[PDB]
């Protein structure tokens, strides 16, 4: 029942929904943050080519460099998810 | 073509 809230996105609207969907399947399958992050990272490397990086958690800030149109930062329920492509 | 971005979580 995890509510998706997109906080900042430089990414087509299709991929934003795809990102939320893939994160949804990751939370359905895994409970530990690194495992959720690896699931999203690997599926995006496959569906959208390398190189993606994913961070999952409830308390963190970041500063990253990313190809344009390949950045999303959203909440799925209480969990925050940063997904982006650099390289 | 790259670009720099911040993120921060909600306060808890
Ligand atoms: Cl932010």
């Amino acid at each position: 029942d995890r509510k998706a809230v997109i906080k900042n996105a430089d990414m087509s609207e299709e991929m934003q929904q795809d990102s939320v969907e893939c994160a949804t399947q990751a939370l359905e399958k895994y409970n530990i943050e690194k495992d959720i992050a690896a699931h999203i990272k690997k599926e995006f490397d496959k569906k959208y080519n390398p190189t993606w990086h994913c961070i999952v958690g409830r308390n963190f800030g970041s500063y990253v460099t990313h190809e344009t149109k390949h950045f999303i930062y959203f909440y799925l329920g209480q969990v925050a998810i940063l997904l982006f492509k650099s390289g | 073509p790259t670009k720099d971005s911040y993120t921060l979580t909600e306060e808890l």
